[PDB]
């Protein structure tokens, strides 16, 4: 698919990402969300190739939900990101490799932080304060490199996204429909109904 | 398309008076975009410091390899790997991926805990040991590298000279490259401390 | 997936009353080079079957192997190997069309074009033809390469339809046969002058005939041909 | 055929017990003595040395206590060689889970790890259980110190204090009689060499006899350290609590 | 390189009556410019009254028609001695086809006879299984130009009632096996004239309760 | 006794009796008899049921047009040796468009049971069977062991009482073998025969199976009505 | 490989190997499982031979198969987490294709098909364990209550326990337990549950768990006092 | 020990002749097969009251035309059943028809003897696979684990099966009713069942051309073993 | 063209028949829908023979799980069979595009689109194939949540009868069938040769062309 937005504030990750699902000449679908839930407060964002981003999503969704109950135990976002780059790693040098970019956006519970990943379809891992998948990054960064501030509130950072998402508007030639914000904090994953 | 300069980064690796000094940059970029000021290339097993230049992808899934086998070795050895036999682990590891090899370019840099002798070895995506004995360089930047080793490089420097020479020759060897910059560290190593630095740089 | 290297050209035949001609030059091509010029490429099996075999030598060569362990694993606890459980013609034929198909099914043909001539158990006349890509077709002529070109048009003459085997005569037929050979030596860059021509009759059997020649050839009309067009002397 | 001479090692008796895994425990009983001991701020592992000599060279050999990784160790009871290919199969997961996640392996995920292997010779392949007993003394951020046992069946359970090998039963009787929740270190070393001391079949309990090692936090600031005692580190404990 | 197909031509017809089927096809098989022969039978009873053509790489065709042949033989012994109804010889061959999906039969297919109300039936198929029941189908060479003439003359189409100008269609009258193979001769004849690939003799196979019957009728030779 | 564990043990004596348990099976099995005149070979099977509410077990089963076979003991091993016979029919039609003659296929049966008798692990085949043919050298009759032994006969008859359909078939060698062009009578000859072999029980409509194939008739199996003819 | 037939039938037509993993779970130590009206309580016996146990580590004897399904065992420890594991494996395989959780039935139905494909493979012995499994279909507020065996025969049950002395504890349930009017509420369910193991446990201390499952993925274990204060209440009325 | 494919001197498979014995101590299942459908009855037998009875699944549909009652090892029988359905599914798959029951039943029945030292073991259940097709018509076959099946106007399998057999030799006639099969099917369970016959420990099931396989509820079986009392009651 | 959408009165399903070889017009009377069973449809779309095979062996799938479960299969389910089979045969060449629609008391009235290159989605409206552009203009404009099952039937037919016009792929004939609680209901075959007459004069549309 196409944009996928993610940035780390003072006490929570928020990711944004686009409705529009176009194949071909049409735009089929302009409500889609793209993203899994893989634990309570781990949420994972993608956008890649037709297919391979669903099932590359669901099938780290329900290893990390087997974690979960075999150990009665929540990985960190940082084990969880790490386990995602391994298998994106693993199929870069597959019969027929997962096409597939995603962010990783956590809430640590134990160390009480909030934690932002970046993995490109070839297993290349990053930690940022704020990341983005595709051509988002070159309208995004500039904007993020000067507004943002690491001690920001869960607002701020929302009103940073719209910035960001009004830039993607004005300048990207593609039509992706608006997106869909979540923000994943100690309580968990919400979904912010409108913006 | 060329794997090796997808990323960009550079690698630097000096030897001193009793003394060696390993240098990297922080870039991490998917061509022309910059995404990561902070990816460091610089790993260490023991007193054994490991560079890894190339695809970064490649360059996190070695050190996970390196940490798994270096661990192994210092369980069943019990004793911490040595950089000569090091060197030649990561050149037989390299060598099994011949006809698919990670596009990489290591530099081992330690000093000899029994012999206290300085050493350094680069490698190529495929396993060829280099061995050298003033410098070895290795990523995007390695031509400007090596004009800047070159010409700045004297044998037996003391260690707090030794780190302006190879400072100096990171830091300007990456200012004429588009895919190489973004910060920089440098890793200065004596038998029993080891200092590092992060370099203030032009950040373009 | 290959190239042929050592090639063999045409193979003619024609049925006629009683039984079935086939012919072959005795000529092994390598390319433009003309290089052996004593290869048998019509292969008897047993006394009432002759495969003539054009395309690529070597794999001429197994072709003929597999035939001649065909006929040992035929007579193998078969009492009547001489008698009713002889291999026929239409047996030997389907065994080589599966081998052919199956091969280029494998990507891996065996790059020949095959003519089983022979005479069945009620004396009836066998005429197939098979290839690299494992197609097959019956006709009263069959010719292979260039004899399909030039071969056909004069046998067809003789035995245009069904009907017209039984007006045939061995005479008649060996005769066009002889004639078309001549033809394809005359256009065909990649002929020789010798040949081998098998009869096989359901009265007088197999008869295997070696080292003939074209003769009767007409060359005396080239000494009034001069230039290439305004040219006199 | 071969059936003839197949004794069947995986399967059960008329009263429902697996032959081979008893018959490897008792094996295991005849095995030196290994205690482990878990306190609030550390674990001890103490094991005896099966009757050894004055010509074996003490400082270099191991036959007890093995590292699996920087948090996690474990002493055995019963055949060394099966062991060791336990151990370094252990030793293998343990990388492969840190590989993985980026995290060092939580104890009870490796022991349950070696136990599943342990508890397929019992099920399947028709080869003989493998004659040890392990005690797995082990730290993590989630539980903390931990104290584990697995045995030939596969089977394994966590522990306070607890002992493997000989005399078992005379060993556990004493732990259970004088071992206290709020109880430390080095009052746990203690505990462990005067049960050793008690239990043992040799005429008195000597630094030559005994592997010893403790897991303690007692390392500088939030950290573990591993500690495997070397011979004169031995004889110095032993005089210092009193049994020599 | 090797090109493990090729094209042997042809054009085969099948149509459905009322209480009848037909299956027609020429019997000329020829390569680039040349013809191999001028009477190599294509269509073929495959037993249980069905009938059978599998027309362009004869290699394909006859591989197909062989191993359709051995599935009714196979379905007698397992189901003792069931007759396999066209409905489920289309099905079984849809099989046959898509088992080689990535390395297709070169053929189109069409298999005629009666279904198990006594009606006529004609299936028609795509080179990878694709199938579909018809009342009419031309395949292979010339299919592009009888399909056309069948559309107009055996369904009437663009056909209206005089008088009424476009409002009354005529009416889809049935045909009789002896309208039908008029319409099949006059189709392959207009097939030869007008298409190099076609000619020399046509073989119709003719299905009805009372079994399978054959008539042949010659073509230009040319 | 200690010998007969598995196949692969000989006794003391050179005896194989795993091979020799199978050959019980057949014993216990109904009577079937197969009989062939120059023109026509003709298969009859005495059909066995378990009960007055059960069907009677099919005895006789079809391996090609021209070849076919009837059954005496285990029949599911005759399902799978009936079903080799049936792929190597098969096998030589497609490959060489050729009929499998009937001392060919005698031979790929007697090497197929014999694999079961030299190796440990399996069994031998535990069932008897009759093969009638029409091949290139005329009508054929063969008896399948499953020791590996298969031998070409005038007539012959296997399973339970069959030694006195084999002995009136050794009496009337020299009248039916004659019976050439006359499909019936060397039926009635082949009913006659079996009917040496019955004892309290007799046969009636859904006992009796018969077959026949010859010069101008395909293997053909009759069941039912269509056997009340002969009875 | 190893394929040499292990269960195998005798003259008598039975399977010994498979009887014999029955005593196997004889051996092991009580399990109970009873369904109320709007839930289901698993108990399960501590036997207290073994003191100087770590509670908080050693593996607890009702697993989790997923957040709606729980899983209790008598018999061989080591055998049990071999079907547990492949139970959970199967409860995520179930989701991520059907795009729903297992029923309690479906996942009784694998695991019970799991056990019986061991009782006639070569080379293997079948598990020396009987399982009760229980739990809430998705969106399904009727309680499930299934049991398992060795053999791979699983069946339904309004109550049922397992394990040694299951023969008394069983007796107790089939007059106590009321079909027409089930444990009405929570505290009813775990109070018939403790009872019918102080028929056996001994003391009424550490020795017996108790995991109550209700509706919609709402499961807890219940603590050591939380169960006394029940121990102590059924206890007193009984002095009468 | 023995070799598991091991032939007795009698010539008999000594595994297969075992889990014949295990079938004699399984629960009673009965088919009849009349012109009007096939009916297929089992007793549940529940080792304890506490058991919910209406989990007892011993009469399975293999098919909309074919159904199948087991008897033996019953856990046995969910591999072959599962065979049955996709074998069943696959034919339809490949032929757009429904299959036969003889040619389903011998599909089945090729599983039966693939063991060795394939499956370690013969199967310790039997079936009574029951079915309508359109050439052959209403049927009733008894499949075993010796690869053997015999069709059947009726029959009876399980711990009371000579007894039950005896009755149904006396009992069956070619002009039976489907109303009568069910009550005869009902009479002779009730005679050798241990436990007294009831709704909930019996069960019915059919098979018609019409309305397909059916599994009768207990409210409808309950009637007819109310109508069974009276008629029995009535002379 | 084919198209499918939810509504008041359940799902609504209407495809063309068009088969075509290059710019030659192989039949004009192709099925493009199948009857996976009496509550499931398949729409058909891209390769013939791999949409006809895979979806009627889906229906076979399907077919099972009920045999298995004793339960209708949710079209959930259903569709991810599909998707998942075709996913594992993804950079092959499988040449297919698919609605799953279907009605379960759980699920209510669904609709997924089901690709080749393995995307599955869940919607309320699709339009799949070569003309989907056309169907869908008329759609959007006229498409509500309250329409009659009358009024569905007819946009439905209306918005294939656009693009037949239109896109030289599409065309034949407008098959309808109608989804509810209770199952599907066909809704007959419509020439477009004769309906495009009657939906000019009737509707006064398509005043561009001359009749
Ligand atoms: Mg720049
Ligand atoms: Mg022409
Ligand atoms: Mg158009």
């Amino acid at each position: 698919m196409d944009i996928i937005l993610g940035i780390r504030v003072q006490d929570s990750v928020i990711l944004a990402s686009s409705k529009a699902v176009t194949r071909g000449i049409s735009v089929l679908k302009d409500s889609d969300d793209k993203t899994r839930q893989l634990s309570p407060h781990t949420l994972m964002s993608f956008a890649g190739e037709a297919g391979d981003t669903v099932q590359f999503a669901e099938y780290i969704q329900a290893n990390i939900q087997l974690y979960s109950i075999r150990e009665d135990y929540e990985l960190s976002p940082q084990a969880v990101s790490s386990f995602v780059r391994q298998e994106l790693a693993k199929s870069i040098r597959s019969r027929r490799p997962y096409q597939v970019n995603v962010l990783i956006g956590g809430y640590d519970k134990k160390k009480n932080k909030p934690e932002l990943y970046q993995i490109d379809y070839l297993g290349t891992k990053v930690e940022l304060p704020y990341g983005a998948h595709g051509y988002s990054g070159f309208y995004t960064f500039s904007l993020l490199d000067h507004h943002y501030r690491p001690d920001m509130t869960t607002e701020e950072g929302l009103d940073l996204l719209k910035l960001c998402v009004q830039e993607l508007e004005k300048r990207m030639p593609m039509d992706f429909k608006g997106v869909i914000v979540k923000i994943v904090d100690k309580d968990g994953i919400r979904q912010v109904d409108d913006f | 398309s060329d794997p090796s300069s997808i990323n960009g980064g550079i690698v630097v690796a000096m030897t001193g008076k009793d003394c060696v000094a390993i240098a990297c940059d922080l870039r991490l970029g998917s061509q022309s975009l910059g995404v990561s000021n902070k990816f460091e290339k610089i790993f260490h097993y023991g007193h054994v410091f490991l560079g890894i230049t190339g695809l970064a992808t490649d360059v996190t899934t070695l050190n996970e390899m390196f940490r798994y086998k270096t661990n192994l070795y210092k369980l069943k050895e019990e004793r911490a790997i040595e950089p000569e036999t090091f060197t030649q682990l990561v050149s037989s590891s390299l060598y099994e991926r011949r006809f698919g090899p990670y596009f990489v370019g290591p530099v081992v840099a330690g000093i000899n805990s029994k012999s206290g002798k300085p050493f350094i070895a680069g490698f190529d995506l495929i396993g060829c040991i280099d061995e050298a004995k003033d410098f070895i360089v290795s990523g995007t930047a390695s031509d400007q590298l090596f004009g800047m080793c070159e010409s700045l490089y004297e044998p037996n420097l003391e260690p707090e000279d030794l780190f302006e020479t190879i400072s100096q020759a990171l830091l300007n060897a990456a200012d004429r490259d588009a895919l190489s910059g973004w910060g920089a560290v440098v890793y200065i190593i004596k038998k029993d401390e080891v200092v590092k630095r992060y370099l203030k740089m032009r950040q373009d | 997936t290959q190239q042929p290297i050592v090639t063999g050209t045409s193979v003619i035949s024609m049925k006629y009353d009683n039984g079935v001609i086939i012919a072959a030059d005795n000529l092994g091509s390598y390319g433009s080079l003309l290089r052996f010029n004593g290869v048998e490429r019509l292969i008897p099996v047993g006394d009432n079957t002759v495969v003539g075999i054009s395309g690529d030598i070597s794999d001429m060569q197994h072709i003929e192997r597999l035939l001649k362990d065909l006929v040992t694993e035929n007579a193998y606890d078969n009492p009547l190997a001489d008698a009713e459980e002889a291999l026929e013609p239409s047996y030997i034929f389907e065994y080589l069309a599966t081998v052919m198909y199956q091969r280029r099914s494998k990507m891996n043909p065996l790059w020949n074009a095959i003519i089983v001539a022979g005479v069945q158990s009620n004396g009836d006349q066998f005429l197939r033809y098979v290839n690299l890509l494992g197609v097959t077709y019956s006709s009263p002529t069959l010719a292979t390469g260039f004899g399909a070109h030039m071969a056909n048009p004069l046998l067809r003459k003789v035995v245009d339809r069904e009907s017209d085997i039984p007006k045939t005569t061995v005479q008649v037929a060996e005769e066009a046969i002889v004639n078309a050979m001549r033809v394809l030596y005359y256009r065909d860059a990649r002929s020789s002058r010798n040949f081998s021509l098998a009869i096989i009759d359901k009265n007088t059997g197999l008869t295997f005939k070696k080292n003939l020649q074209v003769e009767n050839m007409k060359w005396d009309f080239a000494k009034d041909i001069k230039g290439y067009g305004t040219q006199k002397i | 055929g071969s059936r003839r001479y197949d004794s069947r090692t995986t399967i059960f008796s008329p009263e429902g017990r697996l032959y081979q895994v008893e018959y490897a425990l008792e094996s295991i009983s005849h095995a030196g003595t290994a205690i482990g001991i878990m306190a609030s701020d550390g674990i001890v592992l103490a094991a005896e040395r099966k009757v050894t000599s004055t010509l074996l060279e003490q400082d270099t050999s191991t036959e007890k206590l093995y590292k699996l990784n920087d948090k996690i160790a474990v002493a055995v009871a019963g055949l060394t060689a099966d062991a060791e290919i336990l151990i370094n199969t252990a030793r293998i997961h343990a990388q492969n889970y840190l590989k993985t996640y980026n995290e060092d392996i939580p104890v009870e995920i490796l022991v349950r790890r070696l136990s599943d292997i342990k508890q397929g010779y019992t099920q399947h392949g028709g080869l003989r259980p493998f004659g040890v007993s392990f005690i797995y003394a082990g730290y993590d951020d989630r539980y903390g110190y931990q104290l584990y046992t697995s045995n030939p069946s596969g089977n394994y359970t966590g522990w306070k204090a607890i002992s493997v090998g000989a005399n078992t039963s005379a060993a556990q009787t004493l732990l259970q009689m004088d071992y206290k929740d709020d109880m430390k270190v080095d009052d746990a070393i203690e505990l462990a060499l005067k049960t050793l001391s008690k239990t043992t079949d040799s005429s008195a309990l000597t630094y030559d006899r005994l592997e010893f090692a403790t897991i303690r936090k007692g390392a500088n600031d939030g950290e573990v350290y591993q500690k495997i005692f070397k011979p004169q580190e031995i004889k110095d404990i032993l005089v210092k609590t009193g049994i020599t | 390189q090797f090109n493990p197909y090729g094209d042997n031509g042809g054009t085969i017809l099948g149509i459905a009556g009322e209480d009848f089927a037909v299956l027609a096809g020429d019997t000329r098989n020829i390569t680039d410019y040349s013809i191999n022969s001028r009477y190599e039978p294509k269509v073929f009873d495959c037993g249980d009254n069905i009938v059978m053509s599998a027309n362009g790489f004869a290699a394909d065709g006859d591989a197909l028609v062989k191993r359709f042949k051995n599935s009714v033989k196979w379905y007698h012994f397992d189901h003792n001695d069931k007759k396999l109804s066209i409905n489920s010889a289309a099905r079984n061959i849809q099989h046959l086809l898509y088992g080689k999906r990535f390395f297709p039969y070169y053929v189109h297919t069409i298999i005629a006879g009666l279904d198990e109300d006594g009606k006529g039936a004609v299936y028609s198929f795509d080179p990878v299984g694709s199938y579909e029941r018809e009342q009419c189908r031309a395949g292979g060479a010339a299919a592009s130009l009888i399909m056309p003439f069948l559309d107009n003359q055996v369904n009437f189409k663009n056909q209206y009632e005089p008088g009424t100008n476009g409002k009354v269609k005529k009416p889809l009258k049935y045909l009789s096996v002896e309208e039908v193979i008029k319409l099949v001769r006059d189709s392959f004849t207009s097939a030869t004239e007008r298409h190099i690939q076609v000619g020399d003799g046509l073989e119709i196979l003719i299905v009805t309760k009372d079994g399978v019957r054959k008539e042949f009728y010659e073509l230009k030779r040319d | 006794n200690n010998y007969d564990g598995d196949t692969v043990t000989f006794s003391p004596t050179g005896r194989l009796f795993q091979v020799e348990y199978a050959l019980e099976a057949i014993k216990q099995g109904s009577v079937t008899v197969g009989l062939r005149s120059n023109t026509h070979a003709v298969l009859v099977a005495l059909k066995r049921n378990a009960d007055e509410l059960s069907s009677y077990q099919k005895k006789i089963i079809k391996c090609d047009e021209h070849m076919g076979l009837s059954l005496a003991g285990l029949a599911p091993d005759a399902r799978v040796l009936s079903n080799y016979l049936r792929q190597q029919c098969n096998y030589s039609s497609l490959v060489f468009n050729r009929k499998l003659a009937v001392e060919r296929a005698g031979h790929l049966l007697c090497d197929k049971a014999q694999k079961n008798t030299q190796s440990y692990g399996g069994r031998p085949y535990g069932v008897g069977l009759l093969i009638i043919g029409y091949d290139k050298s005329g009508a054929h009759l063969l008896e399948f062991q499953p020791s590996g032994n298969v031998t070409e006969l005038y007539g012959t008859a296997i399973g339970a009482r069959s030694q006195g359909a084999k002995t009136y078939l050794e009496r009337t060698l020299d009248t039916f073998i004659k019976i050439d062009g006359n499909p019936d009578e060397l039926i009635k000859a082949g009913v006659e025969a079996i009917s040496q072999s019955l004892r309290d029980e007799s046969l009636t409509v859904d006992n009796l199976s018969i077959a026949i194939v010859g010069k101008d008739t395909p293997f053909t199996i009759y069941d039912g009505e269509a056997v009340a003819k002969y009875i | 490989g190893y394929d040499r037939a292990l269960s195998i039938f005798s003259p008598d037509g039975h399977i010994f190997q498979v009887e014999y993993a029955l005593e196997a779970v004889k051996r092991g130590t009580c399990a109970v499982g009873v369904k109320g009206k709007n839930c289901v309580v698993l108990g399960c016996e501590r036997r207290s031979t073994l003191k100087l146990q770590d509670t908080r580590i050693t593996p607890s004897k009702v697993s989790k198969i997923d957040s709606h399904v729980v899983l209790s065992f008598s018999g061989l420890n080591a055998d049990s987490r071999i079907l547990i594991e492949k139970a959970r494996v199967e409860a995520q395989s179930h989701r991520l294709t059907l795009e729903d959780p297992v029923t309690v039935e479906y996942l009784t139905r694998y695991v019970a098909g799991v056990q019986q494909r061991y009782t006639q493979s070569g080379g293997v012995r079948p598990f020396g364990v009987s399982t009760l499994i229980a739990g809430f279909d998705p969106r399904d507020d009727e309680p499930k209550l299934y049991q398992t065996e060795p053999s791979g025969i699983y069946s339904s049950w309004s109550a049922q326990t397992i394990g040694r002395n299951s023969k008394t504890v069983r007796e107790f349930l089939e007059k106590n337990y009321d079909r027409k009017e089930p444990p009405a509420t929570v505290e009813e369910c775990v109070k018939l549950t403790v009872r019918s193991l102080l028929e056996v446990v001994q003391t009424g201390a550490k020795n017996i768990e108790i995991t109550v499952v209700k509706p919609d993925s709402d499961i807890v274990a219940l603590s050591s006092e939380e169960i006394n204060q029940y121990v102590t209440q059924i206890e007193q009325e009984k002095q009468e | 020990d023995r070799g598991v494919s091991t032939f007795s001197p009698e010539g008999r498979l000594f595994q297969v002749e075992y889990s014949l014995e295990a079938i004699k101590l399984g629960s009673t299942a009965i088919g009849i097969a009349t012109k009007e459908g096939v009916v297929l009855g089992v007793e549940k037998r529940a080792t304890s009251p506490l058991l919910e009875s209406d989990s007892i699944e011993k009469i399975v549909e293999i098919d909309r035309h074919i159904g199948c009652a087991m008897s033996g090892l019953t856990a046995d029988a969910r591999s072959m059943i599962e065979h049955a359905r996709t074998a069943a599914v696959t034919h339809n798959l490949y032929y757009d028809e429904d299959i036969n029951v003889e040619s389903l039943t011998q599909s089945v029945c090729d599983l039966a003897l693939r063991f060795g030292e394939l499956m370690s073991r013969p199967f310790g259940v039997a079936l009574l696979i029951a079915g309508h097709d359109a050439d052959d018509g209403y049927q009733l076959f008894h499949a075993e684990p010796s690869g053997t099946f015999y069709r059947y106007n009726a029959k009876a399998i399980g711990s009371g099966s000579e007894g039950a057999q005896a009755e149904l030799l006396n009992e069956w006639h070619s002009s039976l009713t489907l109303k009568e099969a069910e009550l005869l099917v009902l009479k002779i369970l009730k005679q050798v069942m241990e436990e007294k016959l009831d709704e909930n420990n019996a069960q019915l099931s059919c098979i018609t051309k019409q309305d397909g396989f059916k599994i009768y509820d207990n409210e409808k079986t309950a009637e007819l073993i109310k109508e069974l009392k009276e008629k029995e009651a009535a002379e | 063209t084919m198209l499918a959408f939810r509504f008041q009165g359940g799902i609504i399903v209407a495809v063309d028949s068009r088969a075509t070889a290059g710019n030659w017009v192989a039949s004009q009377t192709v099925k493009k829908v199948i009857e996976i069973n009496p509550f499931l449809l398949g729409t058909m779309a891209g390769g013939a023979a791999d949409c006809q095979f895979w979806e009627t062996w889906l229906g076979s799938q399907c077919r099972l799980h009920e045999l298995r479960e004793k339960e209708r299969i949710s079209v959930a389910a259903a569709s991810k069979i599909l998707s998942n089979l075709v996913y594992q045969y993804k950079g092959a060449g499988l040449s297919m595009g698919t609605m799953i629609c279907g009605y379960t008391r759980k699920e209510g009235p669904t609709i997924y689109y089901v690709d080749s290159d393995g995307t599955r989605l869940k919607g309320d409206i699709f339009c799949v194939g070569s003309g989907q552009t056309f169907a869908y203009g008329v759609l959007d404009s006229n498409y509500k949540w309250d329409l009659s099952v009358e009024d569905a039937l007819y946009l439905g037919k209306r918005s294939i009868l656009a693009a037949a016009h239109r896109d030289a792929y599409s065309g034949g004939s407008v098959n309808l069938y109608h989804v509810t609680e209770d199952g599907w209901i066909y809704h007959g075959n419509h020439d477009v040769g004769e309906l495009f007459w009657k939906v000019k004069e009737e509707e006064g549309s398509f005043n561009n062309v001359i009749g």
